[PDB]
């Protein structure tokens, strides 16, 4: 079917097997009426059709791009054409690449640090440029402009391979201004990914607090007892989690290995106290108490 | 005209077959859903051999690929080659101021 | 209400308790709202006994007539399976052989 | 040390070896968290999601809809004159959210211990502690009375409620805990 993803921009839907037939496509222009309207589809002065209805069904990816609307020898309108491939009725996934890493299919992995709600959404593509990515969210349906989120940004160029992925990101805050203490409707995100003349798009579900991870934990020293071998060390709550610190808890694990294959103790308390071999590193994360939660990044001071 | 086809004809002026040795076991296979190769081996070796692929559409509108002295090309969808109806190709590489031409060969190019 | 069953509901003849010997007519059927998202003749409509496949129908209404059933309990889950998705189970039935 | 706050946090952990004993149970029947929907019944009969938050988070007030369900039960757990109004309706709130589930969990009860086989059964030390922590919580606490059917449930409904309600209540057992620890310090 033919459907506007946005004023001059008709993305159209079109099986993929070979010695397919297209669908009949018709182009209009809103504009006063001209008698001789002419339309060019490449920048060349090849001109494809007269009058103010083009028709051209849209067999391949080369009978689709920007078809101009130009009539007096000024340019009336724009109508710029996009393609979803869908391959035995299943719509096509070229531009984002599968993690995995949660299951198969994933290719959107978002992740929070706080309980205000904002978030941050990573996905790695392989394309290198003429890529364009279009970010909406929302929670559930019920909320109207319930989050804001803001502009796709490269973020890293690694070399997995010889790819080279490119990872993308996206900041999302939730805007809704009632505080309220546990979530019913789990935020939805959705980037219409956009390259050349080919239009994808991918839609991730999730809850803020299965998202989180918390930041590695802040002011981490050692204070030895006196005359005992064994050496206190103290940590505080990160500054960037949630506040209070009584109703949004954390739960510590040290891990004393360094460089005894697993010296790894929970304490809730913010103080724990363990033998200290010269030769190891102590080390700390931080995870959300109260739900299972992916593991903060290890905090490791010299011992 | 970057990593893509061109439409315009090919800059050397003669096609005209130049010697015995021909570029020769043309042929395409599909990578991936969007990913594409064509290996053609050259009978007779040059330093400064330089290998282009020419196809040429159903509407027979003939592009040329640009490609520097290699036995393989890789494109997508959008290079301007049809991946869903029949599209001939071929090789000719210009060696020795000679242009030979490989035997042309039709592919769906979708398998 | 809580509902176990959404997408469809599956009806046992003639009960969950039936006589050792006898044969019951589990149905599974579909109501019409729900279903696959995108029409396609791939997506099926299967009835499992014990995870073990018994039927597979692409119309909503899917018919079976089990018979040997040993004493016991057998959950026959009825789940939809679409064309790229996962499958969603629908509904089930235990039946007790007594 | 807070004395609800250790009932909370028993409940928690009461509830997370109930839900560990249930998805080992029912193999077959789908009870991992990610293939099981969140449904609450609690949805508009309680205001627990947004009277129960730090006095901090909530200002506006606006948002308290005509003090909803405004009881205020005088209860055990907290002292009349010892806290603010936002901490009393939560406590009212939370009392009403165990009323719900155990009416539902006892009835769930009666229907399983019919099956031929013993599959799987609700604990009851969970059932003990979500009374304990109702009569802590409010004074006039009401027992629900023992509840029997003179016939045969389908099993698999009941089965799949039960998943859906567990999961469901532990979400509700943490929110607890949270306010509990919150109030004691
Ligand atoms: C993700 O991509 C798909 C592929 O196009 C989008 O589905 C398509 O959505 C459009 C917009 O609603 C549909 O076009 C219009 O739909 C309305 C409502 O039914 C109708 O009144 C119009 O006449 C026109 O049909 C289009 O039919 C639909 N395609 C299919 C196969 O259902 C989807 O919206 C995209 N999602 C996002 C978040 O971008
Ligand atoms: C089961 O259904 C079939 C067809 O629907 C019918 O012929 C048969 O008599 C039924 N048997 C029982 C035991 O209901």
């Amino acid at each position: 079917a033919i459907w506007e993803l946005k004023k001059d921009v008709y993305v159209v839907e079109l099986d993929w097997y070979p010695d397919a037939p297209g669908e009949m496509v018709v182009l209009t222009c809103d504009t006063p009426e001209e008698d001789g309207i002419t339309w060019t589809l490449d920048q060349s002065s090849e001109v494809l059709g007269s009058g103010k209805t083009l028709t051209i069904q849209v067999k391949e990816f080369g009978d689709a791009g920007q078809y101009t609307c130009h009539k007096g020898g000024e340019v009336l309108s724009h109508s710029l054409l996009l393609l979803h491939k869908k391959e035995d009725g299943i719509w096509s996934t070229d531009i984002l690449k599968d993690q995995k890493e949660p299951k198969n299919k994933t290719f959107l992995r978002c992740e929070a640090k706080n309980y205000s709600g904002r978030f941050t959404c990573w996905w790695l593509t392989t394309i290198s440029t003429d890529l364009t990515f279009s970010v909406k969210s929302s929670r559930g349906s019920s909320d109207p402009q319930g989050v804001t989120c803001g502009a796709a940004t490269l973020s890293a160029e690694r070399v997995r391979g010889d790819n080279k992925e490119y990872e993308y990101s996206v900041e999302c805050q939730e805007d809704s201004a009632c505080p309220a203490a546990e979530e019913s409707l789990p935020i939805e995100v959705m980037v219409d990914a956009v390259h050349k003349l080919k239009y994808e798009n991918y839609t991730s579900s999730f809850f803020i607090r299965d998202i989180i991870k918390p930041d590695p934990p802040k002011n981490l020293q050692l204070k030895p007892l006196k005359n005992s071998r064994q050496v206190e060390v103290s940590w505080e709550y990160p500054d960037t989690w949630s506040t209070p610190h009584s109703y949004f808890s954390l739960t510590f694990c040290v891990q004393v290995q360094g460089k005894e294959k697993k010296d790894r103790v929970f304490t809730d308390k913010t103080s724990a106290t363990v033998i200290c071999r010269k030769n190891a590193s102590i080390s700390v994360r931080a995870q959300d108490r109260y739900y299972s939660s992916s593991w903060s990044e290890w905090a490791s001071v010299p011992c | 005209r970057t990593s893509e086809c061109c439409f315009q004809d090919p800059p050397y002026p003669d096609a005209d077959s130049g010697s015995a040795s021909g570029p020769r076991d043309l042929r395409c296979y599909r990578i991936s859903s969007d990913r594409y190769e064509c290996s053609w081996q050259y009978e007779g070796p040059t330093a400064g051999v330089s290998h282009f692929l020419r196809c040429c559409l159903s509407s027979g509108r003939c592009c040329y690929f640009a490609a520097g002295s290699a036995t393989r090309l890789q494109f997508s969808d959008q290079a301007g080659v049809s991946v869903l109806y029949t599209v001939t190709l071929w090789v000719e590489s210009w060696a020795r101021n000679q242009t030979e031409k490989s035997p042309e060969v039709t592919l769906q190019l979708y398998n | 209400k809580i509902d176990a069953c959404k997408r469809g509901d599956v009806t046992v003849k003639p009960s969950h308790v039936i006589l050792l010997g006898s044969t019951v007519n589990i149905t599974c059927s579909l109501k019409p709202r729900q279903g696959c998202f995108h029409y396609s003749r791939r997506n099926k409509l299967i009835l499992y006994k014990f995870d073990r496949r018994i039927n597979f129908h692409h119309g909503h209404s899917l018919n079976s007539q089990v018979t040997g059933l040993p004493l016991g309990t057998t959950l026959f889950v009825c789940k939809l399976a679409c064309i790229n998705s996962d499958e969603i189970q629908i509904c089930g039935a235990e039946i007790f052989v007594g | 040390m807070f004395p609800c706050l250790h009932h909370s946090q028993n409940l928690l952990r009461a509830v997370s070896n109930m839900l560990q004993k249930a998805r080992q149970t029912l193999e077959f029947y789908p009870c991992t968290s990610e293939e099981i929907d969140h449904e609450d019944i609690t949805k508009d009969k309680t205001s627990t999601v947004e009277a129960c938050l730090p006095l901090e988070l909530t200002k506006n007030e606006s948002c308290l809809n005509s003090r909803e369900t405004s009881f205020i039960t005088n209860g055990s757990c907290l002292a009349s004159r010892k806290t603010s109004f936002m901490m009393a309706l939560c406590l009212s709130s939370i009392y009403e959210d165990l009323k719900m589930y155990q009416v539902e969990f006892k009835t769930m009860n009666a229907k399983l211990l019919m099956d031929p086989k013993r599959q799987i059964f609700l604990d009851q030390n969970m059932l003990a502690v979500i009374d304990e922590l109702m009569q802590a919580l409010n004074f006039n606490s009401e027992t629900v009375p023992q509840k029997s059917s003179l016939e045969e449930p389908d099993f698999y409904k009941t089965k799949i409620k039960l998943c859906i309600l567990l999961h469901a209540f532990r979400i509700r057992a943490v929110t607890i805990d949270r306010v509990m620890s919150y109030l004691n310090a």
